RNA sequence: AGAAGUCCAUUGAACCUUAUCAUUUAGAGGAAGGAGAAGUCGUAACAAGGUUUCCGUAGGUGAACCUGCGGAAGGAUCAUUG
RNA sequence: ACUCCGCCGGCACCUUAUGAGAAAUCAAAGUUUUUGGGUUCCGGGGGGAGUAUGGUCGCAAGGCUGAAACUUAAAGGAA
RNA sequence: UGUUACUUUGAAGAAAUUAGAGUGCUCAAAGCAAGCCUACGCUCUGUAUACAUUAGCAUGGGAUAACAUUAUAGGA
RNA sequence: GUAGGAUAGUGGCCUACCAUGGUGGUGACGGGUGACGGAGAAUUAGGGUUCGAUUCCGGAGAGGGAGCCUGAGAAACGGCUA
RNA sequence: GAAACUGCGAAUGGCUCAUUAAAUCAGUUAUAGUUUGUUUGAUGGUUACUCGGAUAACCGUAGUAAUUCUAGAGCU
C-alpha cells in the first residue's frame, strides 16, 4: 500500500474510523477520499479522485493553492521523488545588435503520483508557497512528448 | 563576412567583446596597469627634488634640458621632471617640494627630451610661471 | 529601516497635492486614517493650501484646535488626517462644506454642497463576509464597517452612507450600464457609462467604460467607483462632470476667454 | 513498470487490429 | 543566535554566498523545549514577536485525548512514550512531540462507556441506555487494551508551541499500522 | 518568590598552529630588449648586390651568416608545335 | 580513329569595361554610402614578440595557447 | 481549443530630471506662479501633456517565421 | 522525500531517517572590480560610448567580529555584554 | 507649580558607501505563508458606598581620588 513511511500517513481532516458511512457525502467527509478543483480551467485528473496516495504537496488533494505566475516548459530531469526540473526556454532582445540569444531557465517543480511524466514532456506548472528550498511551482497537466 | 542571422544576438555581443581588446585605446584603460604608473591615476602629484639633472636633447637638435629628479611623496616612487622656460632651474633647490604634472601627451614623452613625460610646476608651494615673471618669491632667505 | 518611517521628502509626496519643489524638504506626512496616504488630502493641505485660511503649518494646528472642522460629521484635530474621496468637510463657522471629488485631471477638487447634501456620502464596498458569532457584516474602501447589511449587497457596490444615523439608507450594485467615475490611475476623475466586464480568472478585471461624448476608456475594477444607478449620478459633480477634453480642446477654450475676458 | 507497460502495448495492438478488421468490413458492405 | 536565514546555506548551484549583512532578529530560532513525561508539570511563558505569547512545556503528565469514533474528549494521565516516527532516541528519552504515540490512562474512557453504554470493558434511565446498545460497536484490537487499562494515543498537539499534550486514541488502520510497528 | 554559584547544551567572538591563496618586495649570478650626432670588426641584404632572394627544418661558424634537404617567385624566365 | 554541330562537368587562357580598385590588377577581387543571400576563421600604427610566464602535447627537437613593462613618428602598399 | 514569436490598441505604471503647454521673476538661468477689476471680492484661477528599453498583464490582426503533429487514424 | 523541532509564519531554516540527486560552452564554479543598485549624468544625425560616492527610492554599516535586553517595531550602537 | 513616580518617544531623521555580481536593485508578482504600537470603523455575556503591601521626590547617616558611582535609616 502507500504506507511505506515511518509514520502512518493519510489527509488531515478525514477521519476513516466513523460509525456512520460515507456514502452519500462530498469529498473529505464521512471518511472519503479528499480532492479539490484548482480553478483557472484545470481538471482534476481521474488518478487524483480515485487514487490512494498521500502527498500533502498535491495541487489536488494536498494543502497547497495554486496562485501567481503559470508558467510551461518541458520536463529536463525526473530523477528526484516527486519533484522534477522543468526548462523554459525563451529568446534575450540583445539591443544593440538589434537581434535575439537564446536562454533558459530551469525551475523545480512538484509532481503529485497522479501525474506520469518522462524527460521531454511537456508540463504546465502554476505557483504554490514555498515547498522546498527550491521548489515554487506544481505540476498542472503533462502532455506526452509527440502528442 | 559578418554573422547576420536574427538569433546571432550573442555571438555578434561576443565577437565584439573580445575584439575591443585588440584596441590599444580601450586595452591601456582597462588592463589595470595605470595604477601602477607613478601617478597612479592622479593627474598632479607632489615630490621632494633629489638632484638637479641635464638630459642631452635628442637628435638632430642639440641643447641640455634642465631636469629634476623627483620622488613622488605618495608612493616613493622617482621620476624625472622636465623645468621648462629660460633660468628656471635656478629657483629649484633639493629637498625641496614640488608640485608635478603631466607633460602633455598622457604618459608619451614630449619633444626631443629623452623619456620624459612629467614637467614641474610649482616649488616650495609657488607656481614657476609666477618666478618666472617676478609675480612672487620663493619664501625663504 | 529597523521600523516605521514618520517623514515624507516633499519630492516623494504625491504629485496631485500640487506642492512646490522648494517650499520646503518635507511634505506633510499623512496619519493613518480611512483612505490610504496615496489617495488622500490631508487637512493641512486642505486649509492652507487649497482653501488659503491658514498661512502656516502652525495655523492649521490653530483651527483644528479650536474644534472649527469635521469630516464625516465629527470633529478632528489631526492636522494630517487622511481625508479622501466622498469624504465630506464642514466648517460651521463659515457655513462651508465641501465634498471631496477628483476633477477630470486627476487632482482633489474641494466641491461645495449644499446643506441638505451634506448629510451623507457614498461608500464603495470592499468585501461582505461573517464575523463574530455567524453575524454578517460588510467593510467599505473608507475603513467603515457594518454590520446587518442588506442581503443583497456584494462586493464592489456603492452604498448611501447617512452620517447622522450611520447606516445605509440605499445601496446601487455594481452591473453593467450605470454611472462610475474613476478613482485611481490614468483616467482619473472620469465619469462614465458602465459598458463591459472583462474577468480573467486569477487576474485583474477590466471595465470599459463611455463617456457621454462616446470616447471609452478601460481601467482596473478596483479604480471604479459607482456614483448612480442608471446613468444620473446621486451626487453633485464638479463643472467638468467628469468629462475629459484634449489638449487641443482645452487651448481652444482658452484662446476664447482672452478674446472675450 | 514492465507489467504496465504489457497491458497497454497489449490492449492497444488488440483494438488496433479490431478496428482494422471493422473498417474492411464496413467498406465491404458499402460497395454493395 | 539560532537563525533561519539562508545566507549561511550554498546556492542551488553549489557555489557559496558572499555575507552582506548581519543577522536579523525577524529571522531567529530558539532552542527546542525538549518536553519530557514527569510529574512534576513545568510550562515556561515565552515572549515571542508582536508581545505575543508561546507556551514551552519542559514537563508534563496530563493530556486532553479525544476517542473519536465514541466523540468523546476526556483528559487522562500520559503513561508512556512507545513509538515515534522521527528518531528512535526520542522514545528512551520519553519525549513529548507532535506525532508521537503514547500510552494514556484508559480509566477515564472506562467511565463515559459504563455511564452511557451500561457496559463494563433508574427507569427512564435504562429505558435509553438499552436504546443506545442497539447500535453499539467496538473493535476487538481496541476493546483487548482496554484490559490493561493504557490506550495508544497519538499526540496531535506541539507541547513546545503551546505547552499541551492532546491528542487522539489509536484506531482503525492507524492502530494496525503502529501495533505491528510495536510487534517485536 | 528568589541572588551568587554550579551543571549540560547552543550560538560563538578571540587567540594559537599547519596548509593554501593573494599582493608587494630583496637577491650573488645569468640574461633579454630599448635608448644614447660623429666607437671596434667585417660586409649579410637592396643592382644578377657581385654565391638570385625568401619559407620550413637540421647541423656548423667571431659576427653578420654558411651548408644539406624539400618548397615558393614576392625572379634575373609569362615564350620552342622545337 | 578522324571531320562538323551541340549539351553538361573540369583545369585554364585570350579580348574587353557597362563594373571594381590606392593602384598593380581582377570576368571576379564585379553585382557596396543606391551600404543587409547564409556561415566559419581572422586583423586594428611600428617595435618589444611569437618573447616572458602559466597550461597542455611531445622521447627530444619543439608544437599549440600567449602577455606586459618599455620604446617609437612613422613602418608599410601601389605607382 | 497545438504551443510561440511578431504587430496593433489598451491598462498599469514615483516624484525630480528630459521634452513640452500656460505665465513679462525688469530680461535671463529660473520659479510655479499669477490674472482681473477696485469689493469686504472674482476667474469652480493655473499648477496641462508626451516620452518611459526589456520582462509581465489584456484586446484585435494572422502575412512572415519558429516548434509540435500526420497512414495499422486511439480520426471526424 | 517522510516525520518532527524552531519561527510571526513558508522553507534543509534545523534534527532523525531515506533517496542520489542539483548546476554547467545558453559559461556553472572560481577569479578581478580604484563594484552599493536604480531614478538618472555627459556627449549624442541615427545607432552608440562613457559615467552614476553624493540631497529622491531601495539596501547596507556605525573601529573589527559576535551576543543580547527592552520593546508593536532593533540583532539598535548619540543601548548593553564579551 | 519645581522635583519625582508613571506614560510615551528615542527603531524616524542625519551620515557614509566598507562588504556585496542573480546578491543588492529595477519593473512585475504572490502571502490561500505571516506579524503589525498607532489612526479610523465596528464589537465585548443572563469590601464593592471601592481591597492590599511597597517605593520615589522629600528627609538624614554615609562611603569613594572618582562618574546621572553607590550603601543603610525615617515618611507618603
Ligand atoms: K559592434
Ligand atoms: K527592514
Ligand atoms: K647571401
Ligand atoms: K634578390
Ligand atoms: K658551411
Ligand atoms: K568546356
Ligand atoms: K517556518
Ligand atoms: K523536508
Ligand atoms: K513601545
Ligand atoms: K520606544
Ligand atoms: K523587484
Ligand atoms: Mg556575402
Ligand atoms: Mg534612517
Ligand atoms: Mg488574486
Ligand atoms: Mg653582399
Ligand atoms: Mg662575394
Ligand atoms: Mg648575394
Ligand atoms: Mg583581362
Ligand atoms: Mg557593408
Ligand atoms: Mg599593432
Ligand atoms: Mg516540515
Ligand atoms: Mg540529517
Ligand atoms: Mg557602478
Ligand atoms: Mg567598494
Ligand atoms: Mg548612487
Ligand atoms: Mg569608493
Ligand atoms: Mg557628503
Ligand atoms: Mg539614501
Ligand atoms: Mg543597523
Ligand atoms: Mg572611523
Ligand atoms: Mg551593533
Ligand atoms: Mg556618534
Ligand atoms: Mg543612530
Ligand atoms: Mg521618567
Ligand atoms: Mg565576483
Ligand atoms: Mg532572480
Amino acid at each position: 500500500a502507500e504506507q511505506t513511511e515511518k509514520a502512518f500517513l493519510k489527509q488531515p481532516g478525514v477521519f476513516l474510523s466513523s460509525k456512520k458511512t460515507g456514502k452519500g457525502k462530498r469529498p473529505g467527509k464521512g471518511g472519503n477520499r479528499y480532492f479539490k478543483s484548482i480553478g483557472l480551467g484545470f481538471k482534476t485528473p481521474r488518478e487524483a479522485t480515485e487514487g490512494t496516495y498521500i502527498d500533502k504537496k498535491c495541487p489536488f488533494t494536498g494543502n497547497v493553492s495554486i496562485r501567481g505566475r503559470i508558467l510551461a516548459g518541458t520536463c529536463h530531469s525526473a530523477k528526484m521523488n516527486r519533484t522534477i526540473i522543468v526548462r523554459r526556454n525563451y529568446l534575450h532582445y540583445v539591443k544593440k545588435y538589434q537581434r535575439y540569444e537564446k536562454r533558459h531557465s530551469n525551475i523545480p517543480a512538484h509532481i503529485s503520483p497522479c501525474f506520469r511524466v518522462k524527460e521531454g514532456d511537456h508540463v504546465t506548472i502554476g505557483q504554490c508557497r514555498p515547498l522546498s528550498k527550491t521548489v515554487r511551482f506544481n505540476v498542472l497537466k503533462v502532455i506526452p512528448a509527440g502528442s | 563576412g559578418k554573422t547576420r542571422g536574427m538569433g546571432a544576438g550573442r555571438k555578434l555581443k561576443s565577437h565584439r567583446r573580445r575584439q575591443r581588446w585588440a584596441d590599444k585605446s580601450y586595452k591601456k584603460s582597462h588592463l589595470g596597469n595605470e595604477w601602477k604608473k607613478p601617478f597612479a591615476g592622479s593627474s598632479h602629484a607632489k615630490g621632494i627634488v633629489l638632484e638637479k639633472i641635464g638630459i642631452e636633447a635628442k637628435q638632430p637638435n642639440s641643447a641640455i634640458r634642465k631636469c629634476a629628479r623627483v620622488q613622488l611623496i605618495k608612493n616613493g616612487k622617482k621620476i624625472a621632471a622636465f623645468v621648462p622656460n629660460d633660468g628656471c632651474l635656478n629657483y629649484i633647490e633639493e629637498n625641496d617640494e614640488v608640485l608635478i604634472a603631466g607633460f602633455g601627451r598622457k604618459g608619451h614623452a614630449v619633444g626631443d627630451i629623452p623619456g620624459v613625460r612629467f614637467k614641474v610646476v610649482k616649488v616650495s608651494g609657488v607656481s614657476l610661471l609666477a618666478l618666472f615673471k617676478e609675480k612672487k618669491e620663493k619664501p625663504r632667505s | 529601516a529597523r521600523g516605521l518611517k514618520k517623514h515624507l521628502k516633499r519630492l516623494n509626496a504625491p504629485k496631485h497635492w500640487m506642492l512646490d519643489k522648494l517650499g520646503g524638504a518635507f511634505a506633510p506626512k499623512p496619519s493613518s486614517g480611512p483612505h490610504k496616504s496615496r489617495e488622500c488630502l490631508p487637512l493641512v493641505i486642505i486649509l492652507r493650501n487649497r482653501l488659503k485660511y491658514a498661512l502656516t503649518y502652525r495655523e492649521v494646528i490653530s483651527i483644528l484646535m479650536q474644534r472649527q472642522v469635521m469630516v464625516d460629521g465629527k470633529v478632528r484635530t489631526d492636522k494630517t488626517y487622511p481625508a479622501g474621496f466622498m469624504d465630506v468637510v464642514t466648517i460651521p463657522k463659515t457655513n462651508e462644506s465641501f465634498r471631496l471629488l477628483y476633477d477630470t485631471k486627476g487632482r482633489f477638487r474641494l466641491h461645495s454642497l449644499r446643506d441638505e447634501e451634506a448629510k451623507f456620502k457614498l461608500c464603495k464596498v470592499r468585501s461582505v463576509q461573517f464575523g463574530q458569532k455567524g453575524i454578517p457584516y460588510l467593510n467599505t474602501y473608507d475603513g467603515r464597517t457594518i454590520r446587518y447589511p442588506d442581503p443583497l449587497i456584494k462586493a464592489n457596490d456603492t452604498i448611501k452612507l447617512d452620517l447622522d444615523s450611520n447606516k445605509i439608507v440605499d445601496f446601487i450594485k455594481f452591473d453593467v450600464g450605470n454611472v462610475v467615475m474613476v478613482t485611481g490611475g490614468r483616467n482619473r476623475g472620469r465619469v462614465g457609462i458602465l459598458k463591459n466586464r472583462e474577468k480573467h480568472k486569477g487576474s485583474f478585471e477590466t471595465v470599459h467604460i463611455q463617456d457621454s461624448q462616446g470616447h471609452e476608456f478601460a481601467t482596473r475594477l478596483g479604480n471604479v467607483f459607482t456614483l448612480g444607478k442608471g446613468s444620473k449620478p446621486w451626487v453633485s459633480l464638479p463643472k467638468g462632470k467628469g468629462i475629459k477634453l484634449s489638449i487641443i480642446e482645452e487651448a481652444r477654450k482658452r484662446m476664447a476667454a482672452q478674446s472675450a475676458t | 513498470e514492465k507489467a504496465r507497460e504489457k497491458t497497454l502495448s497489449d490492449q492497444f495492438e488488440a483494438r488496433r487490429a479490431k478496428n482494422k478488421a471493422s473498417r474492411e468490413r464496413k467498406f465491404a458492405r458499402r460497395k454493395k | 543566535g539560532i537563525s533561519r536565514d539562508s545566507m549561511h546555506k550554498r546556492r542551488a548551484t553549489g557555489g557559496k554566498k558572499k555575507s552582506w549583512r548581519k543577522k536579523r532578529k525577524y529571522e531567529l530560532g530558539r532552542q527546542p523545549a525538549n518536553t519530557k513525561i514527569s510529574s512534576n508539570k513545568t510550562v515556561r511563558r515565552i515572549r515571542v514577536r508582536g508581545g505575543n505569547v508561546k507556551w514551552r512545556a519542559l514537563r508534563l503528565d496530563t493530556g486532553n485525548f479525544s476517542w473519536g469514533s465514541e466523540a468523546v474528549t476526556r483528559k487522562t494521565r500520559i503513561l508512556d512514550v512507545v513509538y515515534n516516527a522521527s528518531n528512535n532516541e526520542l522514545v528512551r528519552t520519553q519525549t513529548l512531540v507532535k506525532s508521537a504515540i503514547v500510552q494514556v490512562d484508559a480509566a477515564p474512557f472506562k467511565q463515559w462507556y459504563l455511564q452511557h453504554y451500561g457496559i463494563d470493558i433508574s427507569n427512564h434511565v435504562v429505558r435509553k441506555i438499552e436504546n443506545r446498545q442497539a447500535d453499539r460497536k467496538l473493535d476487538s484490537h481496541l476493546e483487548e487494551q482496554f484490559a490493561s487499562g493504557r490506550l495508544l494515543a497519538c499526540i496531535s498537539s506541539r507541547p513546545g508551541q503551546c505547552g499541551r499534550a492532546d491528542g487522539y486514541i489509536l484506531e482503525g488502520k492507524e492502530l494496525e499500522f503502529y501495533m505491528k510497528k510495536l510487534q517485536k
